[PDB]
């Protein structure tokens, strides 16, 4: 397959290996497999991978110390754009809605709450286009 | 005139005129160089038995020091003239000699002090000049001369010798110049082209003579046909001697020729690279690469220039036109150009702009050509293009990862199999880790197909039979015999040799292998730094060496295989081989103790496995050995498990093997292991909260129980109670001495035995004492708690020092003399001045270190220091009244530097300084030995001696200069408040100035000197950083005025700024310093406007030079690829190692490159965490990253596979964090260094600054710190770091700074 | 004296976790045939090629031994090296040539070549074959 597809994952088995360094050249490489500069993909099944690649982007950028927390919203908002409809999509962009909140309270609750509502609706979306997260996203 | 006697008083005779075993060695060093290759032979016999004789002593010449013994040094000297023999015979003899001097680490050698490569460019335009002409007279020596003795050839050689004497009188300045000798004997005497190669042409010579008929026609220089007619008839006589006139020729023939002819020749050269005999077409397309040789200097000729001269160039270039780099780097694949057809494959990169994939299937094949470490990988990083899986599968055989995806290379056979090589390579896998069963199921596959490389996998099988040691695998290795051989396969072939008993007839076949250790002695002559590259070669003949003095027992000096290794380098690459010939050898022992001694061997391997990880090999290597059990050696295997992983479970097998191993009884090595286990343990137990540290520090007092003897397990526990005493207080600090004495008693009971971690231990066990005696002072100004209390505290520490007096040594003293600055500027008094009273002692040890300790003391009024100083003078004076003496001239001396420092184009100091100057004539003064940096450092004990290494050793040992005073008249540096340097003549006569700059903190600079070349010497011990041989200058910086510090500069020291100005005058660009006044900035600058129009400034005012700087720094191409090499070292780790201190913002003018080696210079490195960047602009860069100078690191590749090497680099430079530590605890410590910015207050700390102390802690931990939330990875940081430099946001940041288009 | 039934007791098991609570039960480490049972209860095939390689340079008499490294060849799971391993069997057993070939067959299943299964297809085992028989059905 010309998409990095299973060379996708063999970045996953790069996870296994655990070096985020040499994910993180999977991930630069990933973008450039499926095309020098692929966006999610057109077709579903590609854009799924696709999705996911930025999903494990993410995670890789939040592992990542060169890291921006804008740009992995942007990430995570692209995520949610790419499908509306998933809920894996979502699911990543929730956990990441949660890292972020954390920081974002900075020590003040009442700061803390149109994020939170926002957060709260992808839960609630994400909730309904599946379970597979959702008891994790119930609590 | 001297030589080896046999009847002694006839040498006795001679030796009265020509006025203890070290001394034999350097008459032998002598004696190595031959007047004649003949004597040199009879010589080298002698060598060799010189080192039989020297025996176990040769090997306690060679170990004593941790640095390369001076003796070994002479002896490096030896192996560097040593077999280097046009006869093979003679070089034989030198390698033999060098078998039984062993291999010493690459890191461990110190030679880099000679020239080497390095030499006076031997390029001259020629013909014109009367050189040329000699070395035309040359031409008719030598072969010329031995045609001269065939008659037909004579006639034409003397008529070209009058031809000569046409061009120049025989007689008579030219007469003079000519050497004249045996070839003054010959003077007086004298007084359609399908043809180049194919048919006609022949080997080379024949179509050299067709074209040599055409160039005469092209040429119509007068002088230039009357030298062609001449040159023709010689060319018939000696082919060689052709293609030495032909260079000369072919710089006519470019000079003038009929435009179509030009082409067609242009055509001709094309066709030979486009295309005995064959091997002269070789030599021919190495010819027109000559002629490109003498087409640059022609273009150098056209450098010297600035209508004809600019046609010539335009007719040059129309030349190179005709040429096709990409064509040279086919034709240079062919060659196996190796380097130079690398430089020719980058020069076509830079011609051209290329896409990186079309460039890449070059690459990869040069890759591959060149086994560069980098190799494959640097490439593949570099493409943007994923590579073919079967190029991956070569690229995983370029990285020669071994482990995983030697099946992927055997996966892709198993996809399809297209070539027998391809198997090979799968074989290579197929042998795996030295698996005899894959080789027995190896060899059974090798018989179903039937090929040429089944039976070299036989050969490999017959090596797997040598470690069977079976004499049945012999006999089946002997059907194998018979066949071409791999150096390998040869070894296999002396294996069979070992089972044949050959004797004598075995030691000509080892000759034979000699002899391709003399194919690799002929890949040794090269450029400077080729003895490292060919090390590996030469350990294999080292091993080599090791067999025959295996071999004449077998037939029938201590010459330990493990007193051997520790001198020897240990290669992760190499290491493990050597190991193995060593194993080999103990396979071949038939002796019946060795039934047990043959696994210590393969345990010693596991070692270096833990080291080389291979954890699955090393496992492997305990299933290779076995049986024999030790405990001990059970546990260490555990322990390199441990490393790996499961330490818990480790510790439990551990605890399970300690019971195994004794129902403490020393037992020799076992007990002290035990208690090495125990250590691991207090490893484990600082891991694990369940093990108790109260019941640690009684399991590690048990451990000093164990053995009172040994230094390491003192040492360790000494490490342990730091880490029990560093949170012992919990922040609680009132009393803490009274334990802290017993573990600095520890520290120096462990001092006194010694420890190959001790230098730096000690280090930081000193610094714990100043700590201490800070303390002390600090609560008696308080008046808090007792003052008897701090009292006894301060008699411990009285009972410390007399206890290091009774073990205090100079070699003890070392870092702590250099550290006594901070502990002279100290409050307290009272014990703290009397232990100043022991570095006085230090002092009185040696006094030229004490004297530059003294002089920066001195600059500094010190008033109460002054006197301190001079009490510490005074007790010295009462303990030696010479030592007064010597101090009293010192003064003096250095009083008269301070004011010729001060000096209140060519500044003459007798002109000036007529006083000054009179005094350096004068021998009054008492001679002074010149400081020398290197001197400054101290030197290093070997690990090997255990006692009194330390008190043989010099504190610091080298040959000393002593000063010879300066010329009267010197030239004197410009600059504003421009130092002046003048460099003293060498007693032997080498000179360096010295140049001092008022108002300078040099002394903090200098320990930060201090703070490197023992990084450096630990990149020498690491085997790493030996394989990248990345060594680091050392500035050499004598303030001893406060205000000034004096340094010698080396010869081509370029600011870098300069040298980026040298390249804009040599491009001619100019750009107005009113049109950069003209770009205004406002300090609050947008950042995207700024970056905007700098881009568009930067790129006119910078298209990259790097290119043309690399051309212009190595006329050789092959200089150009060692160059490289220098890049890559240049900037880099030690620059990282900077970033890595976070003190620096180094300005680009601050940064500097050498001339004749290329290096990257820091300076004047006054910020300290980044005070200075912190100070107006910021960078967080971690190097400055010029396009330009990135343009070199680029390379083939802009992003630099050396770059990441050196980020490798840094992290194992993280390796000693304590040690790195210590050194920031010094850098804190001393009173000169100023955290926030002499006499006022002889005897700065800033909490920052304890605070940038962690912040070096948090760089060895990689974590960022700035980045919100987050975790560290040593890959990661480096790889950040590298975005950061890439990054050109930071440099819009930036103002002025490097202020670089580039 | 418990741990030698305690092995059979392991293998009449077939748990794992039996296995490894006997390892660090025994006071003495297991070696040779009694490393190469832990070897099987730690289930790492780099271990157990070791352990194979280890117990044949001790000896070569077994044909199963054999086969135990032939298993680790399958865990290798290439099949270039798996024909090579099976190369080198078929030499090496004289007395039981195609022993392991049926483990070979099975990498001919791998293999997925008709002319690979020809070679297993030529070779006859009174044996069941496991799934490599039915591989046989599969061959035509
Ligand atoms: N051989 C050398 N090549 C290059 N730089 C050198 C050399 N020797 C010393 N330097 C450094 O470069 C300086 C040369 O003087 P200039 O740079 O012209 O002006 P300066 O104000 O005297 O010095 P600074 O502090 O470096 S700007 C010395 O002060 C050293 O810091």
């Amino acid at each position: 397959s010309r998409l990095a597809e299973l060379y996708v994952e063999r970045a996953k088995w790069l996870w296994s290996k655990g070096d985020v360094h040499q994910a993180l050249i999977v991930l630069q490489k990933g973008v450039e497999l499926c095309f020098p500069e692929n966006e999610t993909p057109p077709e579903g099944k590609n854009m799924l991978i696709h999705g996911r690649a930025m999903l494990l982007v993410g995670r890789f950028m939040e592992e990542t110390a060169n890291f921006e927390s804008n740009a992995i919203m942007k990430k995570y908002k692209d995520v949610t754009a790419c499908l509306p409809e998933w809920e894996d999509g979502h699911f990543y962009l929730a956990k990441y809605y949660d890292k972020l909140m954390p920081m974002v309270t900075d020590n003040k609750m009442e700061k803390q709450g149109d994020l939170i509502r926002y957060i709260v609706l992808h839960f609630g979306r994400s909730l309904q286009y599946g379970n597979q997260f959702i008891y994790q996203s119930m609590p | 005139f001297l030589p080896d006697h046999p009847e002694l008083k006839k040498i006795k005779a001679v030796l009265q005129e020509y006025r203890d075993l070290q001394t034999t060695l350097q008459l032998s060093m002598k004696a190595i160089q031959h007047e004649n290759v003949d004597v040199r032979i009879h010589a080298l016999t002698s060598l060799k038995e010189t080192l039989y004789k020297n025996q176990e002593k040769l090997i306690k010449y060679a170990t004593d020091s941790e640095t390369v013994e001076p003796i070994i040094s002479q002896l490096v000297t030896v192996l560097l003239k040593g077999c280097q023999d046009a006869n093979s015979q003679a070089r034989l003899l030198c390698g033999e000699c060098l078998g039984e001097l062993g291999a010493i680490d690459p890191g461990r050698l110190d030679f880099s002090t000679t020239e080497t490569q390095g030499k006076d460019f031997t390029f001259v335009t020629g013909v014109e000049d009367s050189s040329f002409a000699y070395g035309l007279l040359m031409e008719l020596t030598r072969a010329y001369l031995a045609y001269a003795d065939n008659s037909r050839a004579q006639d034409s050689a003397a008529y070209a010798i009058q031809e000569l004497l046409s061009i120049y009188d025989c007689r008579h300045q030219l007469w003079r110049r000519f050497p004249e000798h045996v070839r003054e004997i010959l003077e007086p005497h004298l007084n359609k082209k399908p043809i180049y190669l194919s048919k006609l042409g022949s080997n080379f010579a024949e179509w050299s003579a067709s074209w040599a008929g055409y160039l005469i026609t092209k040429v119509r220089h007068d002088l230039a046909s009357k030298i062609f007619t001449c040159c023709s008839i010689m060319m018939k006589h000696d082919f060689k001697v052709t293609i030495y006139l032909l260079p000369h020729i072919l710089v006519y023939v470019l000079l003038g020729c009929n435009q179509e002819d030009q082409q067609e020749v242009y055509a001709e050269i094309m066709a030979v690279l486009k295309h005995i005999a064959s091997d002269l077409c070789q030599l021919s397309t190495q010819t027109v690469f000559s002629m490109l040789d003498h087409l640059t200097q022609w273009a150098r000729h056209k450098f010297q220039a600035l209508t004809v001269d600019y046609e010539d160039y335009q007719s040059v270039t129309r030349f190179l036109d005709l040429i096709p780099q990409d064509t040279l780097a086919v034709a240079s694949f062919r060659s196996k150009a190796y380097t130079r057809a690398v430089m020719h494959f980058e020069s076509f990169i830079t011609e051209k702009k290329q896409n990186i994939q079309e460039h890449l299937g070059f690459l990869q094949k040069l890759y591959a050509a060149m086994h560069e470490p980098d190799g494959v990988a640097g490439v593949s990083a570099i493409r943007k293009a994923e590579p073919s899986l079967k190029e991956q599968i070569l690229e995983h055989e370029s990285l020669g990862l071994l482990r995983d995806a030697t099946a992927c290379y055997d996966r892709a056979i198993q996809l399809e199999p297209d070539q027998i090589i391809h198997y090979h390579g799968v074989v290579k896998s197929m042998l795996g880790l030295g698996q005899l069963s894959t080789v027995i199921t190896q060899v059974n596959g090798v018989h179903a197909n039937r090929s040429e490389w089944t039976d070299e996998l036989n050969t490999y099988r017959v090596e797997a039979a040598w470690k069977l040691s079976q004499w049945d695998l012999v006999e089946n290795y002997l059907a194998a015999d018979g066949k071409s051989t791999t150096w390998s396969v040869r070894l296999g072939q002396l294996l069979l040799s070992a089972k044949k008993r050959d004797i004598t007839a075995f030691y000509d076949s080892l000759k034979l292998v000699r002899a391709e250790q003399i194919v690799p002695l002929s890949a040794a002559s090269f450029e400077r730094g080729s003895y490292q590259r060919g090390y590996e070669y030469i350990v294999r003949l080292h091993m080599l060496c090791e067999l025959e003095h295996s071999i004449k027992p077998l037939f029938q000096d201590s010459l330990n295989w493990v007193a051997r290794l520790e001198m020897t380098q240990n290669s992760y690459r190499a290491k493990e081989p050597i190991l193995a010939l060593r194993r080999a050898l103990l396979s071949l022992n038939k002796r019946p103790d060795y039934n047990e001694m043959v696994g210590e061997c393969w345990l010693q391997s596991a070692r270096v496995a833990r080291k080389a990880g291979h954890h699955q090999t090393a496992y492997n290597a305990l299933l290779n050995a076995g049986e024999s059990r030790l405990a001990e050696l059970y546990v260490e295997r555990a322990k390199w498990l441990w490393s790996k992983g499961d330490v818990h479970q480790a510790l439990i097998v551990l605890q399970k093997g300690v019971e195994l191993c004794f129902p403490t009884p020393p037992e020799g090595k076992n007990m002290l292991i035990h208690g090495r286990a125990m250590l691991l343990v207090g490893r484990f137990m600082e891991e694990t909260a369940n093990f108790e540290s109260n019941a640690i520090m009684k399991k590690y007092k048990d451990v000093t129980a164990c053995l009172p003897e040994w230094e390491d397990g003192h040492f360790y526990l000494a490490k342990y109670y730091d880490k029990l005493m560093p949170m012992v207080t919990d922040n609680k600090m009132e009393k803490q001495g009274d334990l802290i004495r017993y573990i600095v008693l520890h520290f120096g009971r462990s001092l006194q035995y010694g420890n190959q971690f001790i230098y730096q231990s000690m280090p930081r066990m000193l610094t714990l004492w100043l700590d201490y005696g800070t303390k002390a002072y600090e609560w008696e100004k308080a008046g808090r708690s007792d003052r008897v209390q701090m009292r006894n505290d301060l008699g411990k520490i009285n009972k410390v020092i007399t206890e290091h007096t009774n073990y205090l040594a100079p070699y003890q003293f070392l870092t702590a003399f250099s550290q006594l600055i901070s502990r002279i500027c100290h409050s307290h008094d009272e014990v703290f001045v009397v232990l100043m009273e022991i570095i006085a002692k230090v002092f009185l040890a040696y006094p030229q270190q004490a004297m530059w300790m003294m002089t920066a003391v001195s600059k500094s009024s010190y008033p109460m220091r002054v006197n301190r100083c001079k009490e510490i003078l005074n007790k010295a004076i009462h303990m030696k009244k010479s030592l007064e003496k010597f101090v009293g001239d010192a003064t003096r001396l250095t009083d008269k530097l301070l004011e010729l420092c001060n000096k209140p184009s060519t500044l003459s100091m007798s002109t000036h300084f007529k006083m000054l100057k009179k005094l350096v004539e004068e021998a009054t003064f008492s001679e002074i030995l010149i400081p020398l940096q290197s001197v400054m450092i101290p030197t290093l004990p070997s690990i090997l001696g255990t006692h009194a290494n330390h008190a043989s050793h010099e504190p610091f040992p080298g040959h000393w200069a002593y000063i010879a005073g300066f010329d009267d008249m010197v030239e004197i540096l410009a600059s504003l408040q421009k130092p002046k340097k003048i460099s003293l003549k060498g007693s032997d006569g080498k000179f360096y100035i010295m140049m001092c700059k008022p108002k300078d903190d040099l002394r903090k600079d200098c320990r930060l000197m201090e703070f490197n070349s023992l990084i450096n010497k630990c990149l020498r011990k690491d085997a790493e950083s030996r394989r990248r041989e990345l060594h680091i200058r050392t500035y050499a910086v004598i303030p001893l005025n406060d205000e000034c510090g004096i340094i010698e500069w080396v010869n081509n020291t370029a600011g870098l700024r300069p040298i980026l100005t040298k390249l804009y005058k040599e491009k001619g660009v100019y750009m107005t310093g009113k049109e950069l006044r003209q770009c205004m900035l406002p300090k609050s600058a947008a950042l995207s406007e700024k970056l905007k129009v700098f881009r568009e400034f930067l790129l006119p005012r910078h298209p990259p030079i790097f290119h043309e700087w690399f051309l212009r720094t190595f006329p050789d191409p092959t200089s150009w690829y060692s160059s490289r090499s220098a890049y890559c070292r240049s900037t880099a780790v030690m620059s990282m190692v900077g970033y890595i201190l976070g003190l620096g913002d180094r300005h680009g003018e601050n940064i500097l490159f050498d001339s004749l080696t290329g290096e990257c210079v820091h300076v004047d490195f006054n910020c300290l965490f980044n005070k200075g960047e912190t100070f107006e602009v910021p960078e967080i860069v971690p190097f400055r990253l010029t396009h330009n100078m990135v343009n070199g690191m680029g390379p083939m590749g802009t992003e630099g596979l050396f770059r990441r090497a050196c980020e490798v680099t840094m992290r194992l430079m993280r390796d000693q964090r304590e040690p790195l530590m210590s050194v920031l605890k010094t850098f804190l410590h001393d009173p000169l260094v100023e955290w926030s910015k002499h006499s006022k207050a002889p005897l700065v700390v800033n909490e920052k600054a304890k605070t940038h102390v962690l912040d070096i802690e948090q760089r060895l931990q990689g974590v960022i710190k700035t980045r919100n939330r987050v975790p560290l990875s040593i890959e990661g940081h480096v790889h950040y770091l590298i975005q950061e430099a890439t990054d050109e946001n930071l440099l819009c940041q930036m103002y002025l700074g490097w202020t670089p288009y580039m």
